[PDB]
């Protein structure tokens, strides 16, 4: 409830999380055994005023408006791991939990 | 007023969504947590409350009860302990014929398929049954569904997986002394074997009689396996931070220290068992 | 080869900074941790090692001893690998004893506070000499600063803004009318402790809550100890037990506040723990 | 050692942390007693390839290039609080840690 989820049917301008399936075979990640595909999701949309901002720093910097400071951008504020079975660099079969593969939540930073 | 994505546990509004909206506009969807505040205030006042006072005060939740809440697929609305509507996992378990435990992809045993579907919904969106029954050690009497096949990981856990049966038509030498024409081929054969074979070194296998016959590359060093009469190129670049008995029948302080000694001496060492050889 | 921001604890390279450059290029700044790998490889292979294998192997640290390292202002290089350690200039400090940091913590001396500032807390400075104190009794603030206490009675030396721009009347819990928030804050600052806002508008000589009309979704709470009311938000929820001024025990401080809000009776904590 | 720090005299194109002081008086945040000013810093610079990316998710989304996905942006990957003394909404003197006021590290997300 900390973020917005959208889909293809949404008409949402704000920073929002959308669906996306990643298919490893199609990406060239041929060392992965399982899973073959997974829902990674992604973040998209606008960051105006302080909408969807969790950190006071963000708007403090925007008002200070210093040189080189771009506007805030829509970005993951929470990530989740996925469990994978894959071949390591020695071609051994390894089960491991791989951090930060999935976006759980999007916000403006 | 202002529209917020949530009422915090302290009861105040957080996560600004929109300004200059009436309650009717802010609350016009089925989204569970959306909340509203009446007051329109200047920026600084807003910041004052959001940052230094725990959120905007007089936060009014759009949904006071389960009426009109749209939890989405496989979820239902139920009032919680603090009397607030909540979306809770309610998977349809109605068409499930298998009644016993199941082994999830995560390698964990679930009580039954209904419990796995709950964990999928609650925590692990990529969770699925990989095979029926409890999760197993070794592939002995593991019968994988359909045309998937059994392999074990580094801890002897059994998984049912689909082997990449078709490689695209970079030589490698496996620790089995077999030359493979690519990674894909070595991996395919590993999958069919059901356990790691392991990469010995890049290029074609040679009938080495010692490490002198093997020219490692990529900053690797040759380790000789006296049990099988074959060599192996290993990185030897890892640093070390439960004593083990190695295949040389010596005790090392750690599996990591054993690897350091293997690497130093050019002799392949494997853990035989835990604790001192003596 | 590839240039990396650091060598991890496992010895492998991490945090890709630049690709396809030579050791001398990568290693050409004063950055302590920068590291290099020789092999240029295709993208997927690179991702494979970074994500699934603990980083890029055969990581070669640019700086293996202290020579050529630029630790920056306040710090100096020292072997532990080489490491940048905090070494503030203390040779010029006159005061010798404990000091109270702006963070409210006592430091053994100013030099220790300096090192903590360099190490952990960039905003850290001395607010007054000696140990940090409870209450403002015998706290002698330096310069033009004055003492105030926070919600736990800790003393701070601060600079009480004394300039207010002369419709926004406020009634303080002291029964005094202030012409603005700025004035109430100035008086509070001069008093040395919270006075607090009773309600918007000028104070009225109220005899009960019926005499006070709260504004903006607030409820009147009557203080029977002093015979004055205040308007409180009463909007907070409760997600150690206390003994309240009604001499009753409440499961929590805001359970107490909830009871106060419902009854219209101001309640304060007498002490922590059951009555 | 996880990020880059830069000053006005850097010729660093990549995502970097730069200094910036925030002055609360200048901002008109007049409920703040102390401190009056602090070092907030800010993030600026380019994010190409997989440079300065901590999460594998970032490049995976890039490869897929779904509608609405913007390249990675240079953003805080580590924030710090500061200790503050201020008047709360009841005009009480409060000491507290205010989270996420300072950027410690910048990275490409």
């Amino acid at each position: 409830d900390f973020g917005l989820d959208c889909d293809e049917h949404s008409t949402e301008s704000r920073c929002c999380r959308y669906p996306l399936t990643v298919d490893f075979e199609a990406f060239g990640w041929d060392w992965i055994i399982a899973p073959k595909r997974y829902k990674a999701n992604y973040c998209s949309g606008e960051c105006e005023f302080v909408f969807l901002q969790k950190y006071p720093h963000t708007h403090l910097v925007h008002q200070a408006n210093p040189r080189g400071s771009a506007g805030p951008c829509c970005t993951p504020t929470k990530m989740s791991p996925i469990n994978m079975l894959y071949f390591n660099g020695k071609e051994q079969i390894i089960y491991g939990k791989i951090p930060a593969m999935v976006v759980d939540r999007c916000g403006c930073s | 007023g202002n529209c917020w994505l949530r009422q915090a546990k302290n009861g105040r509004c957080q996560v600004l969504y929109k300004t200059e909206l009436s309650k009717e506009e802010c609350c016009s969807t089925g989204r569970l947590s959306t909340s509203w505040t009446e007051e329109d205030v200047n920026d600084n006042t807003l910041f004052k409350w959001m940052i230094f006072n725990g959120g905007a005060p007089n936060c009014i939740p759009c949904k006071e009860t389960c009426e009109n809440v749209d939890c989405g697929p496989g979820k239902k609305c139920r009032m919680n302990k603090k009397n607030k509507p909540r979306c809770v996992c309610a998977p349809d378990c109605s068409n499930i014929t298998w009644k016993g435990p199941v082994c999830g992809l995560d390698g964990k045993t679930y009580r039954n398929e209904c419990a796995l579907l709950k964990a999928r919904c609650k925590e692990q969106p990529e969770l699925e049954v990989q095979y029926q029954g409890r999760c197993k050690k070794t592939c002995r009497d593991v019968f994988c569904p359909g045309s998937s096949t059994c392999v074990v990981d580094q801890t002897n856990n059994a998984y049912c997986v689909t082997c990449n049966r078709i490689c695209p038509e970079q030589y490698l030498c496996g620790n089995d002394g077999v030359t493979y024409s690519s990674a894909c081929h070595l991996r395919k054969a590993t999958c069919l074997l059901g356990r790691s074979i392991g990469l010995a070194y890049e290029g074609k296998c040679i009938k080495a009689k010692s490490c002198e016959d093997i020219q490692c590359t990529g900053g690797k060093k040759c380790l000789w396996d006296f049990k099988v009469g074959r060599g192996r190129c290993s990185l030897c670049d890892e640093l070390c931070p439960e004593p083990v008995c190695a295949s040389d029948n010596a005790t090392y302080a750690s599996e990591c220290a054993m690897k350091e000694a293997a690497c130093s001496s050019g002799v392949l060492l494997e853990v035989k068992h835990s604790g001192s050889c003596n």
